[PDB]
């Protein structure tokens, strides 16, 4: 029962620990998408290159 | 009559010693299986106590 209640309180930890790192990029990829535009730009300006022949 | 009794006080006094004999190595079997058995006991804890480590870890895998 002791070695079980450690799991469990360890088991929450862990847990804890996914929702900081979650968050943490989720918060990164809405910073990368709220930056880097003149990829956006050259982006659209490398496939119309590319559509036509 | 005087041979019944002194072998049966000969072979009565043979067979406490006998049985005190028993009463002495049934005490060992018991206290080296007392020493035994707990010992195996407390690495069979610490067993217990590794697997549950190592699923914990698994789990943070």
């Amino acid at each position: 029962l002791e070695v079980e209640a450690k799991l469990a309180e360890g088991r929450k930890k862990i847990e804890v620990e996914l929702q900081e790192a979650l968050g943490s990029l989720e918060q990164q990829k809405e910073d990368t998408i709220k930056s880097l535009d003149s990829q956006i730009s050259a982006l659209s300006d490398d496939i119309v290159k590319k559509v036509l022949p | 009559t005087i041979r019944n009794s002194e072998e049966l006080r000969g072979k009565a006094i043979e067979q406490l010693e006998k049985a005190r004999a028993r009463l002495k190595k049934v005490e060992m079997d018991a206290d080296q299986f007392r020493v035994n058995g707990y010992s195996e006991i407390e690495r069979e804890k610490m067993n217990l106590i590794n697997s549950t480590y190592k699923t914990l870890e698994q789990f943070e895998n």
